């Protein structure tokens, strides 16, 4: 007996356009 | 990684045919065998066409694709990468 990531992700993702 | 070194290979290889084909000297040979107009230049314009647009396609997946318990929020990556291709 993790929000800022998601939104960097975004970033870097539209960075890739 | 197959997959991603696979489609980085394409793409090098087949920009690299693709101005092998287009450049000066090919050019002239293109014109001077069009001189004599027979057959074969209807068959290189086709793989032309082949070469082409595989080629940018290629490169648009190219631009696109660029202790475990500490890194599942990786996975969460793995599922944008998902969502956002």
């Amino acid at each position: 007996k993790t929000e800022e990531q998601l939104k960097a992700l975004e970033d870097e993702f539209f960075k890739t356009t | 990684l197959t997959e991603l070194n696979f489609w980085s290979e394409r793409a090098a290889n087949l920009n690299s045919i693709h101005e092998q084909l287009t450049s000066e000297k090919t050019q002239k040979v293109v014109k001077v065998l069009e001189l004599a107009k027979s057959t074969y230049y209807p068959a290189f314009q086709r793989l032309f066409r082949e070469v082409e647009a595989a080629q940018q396609e290629a490169n648009d997946n190219v631009k696109f694709l660029k202790l475990v318990d500490l890194f599942k929020p990786i996975m969460h990556t793995l599922m944008l990468i998902w969502k956002h291709s």
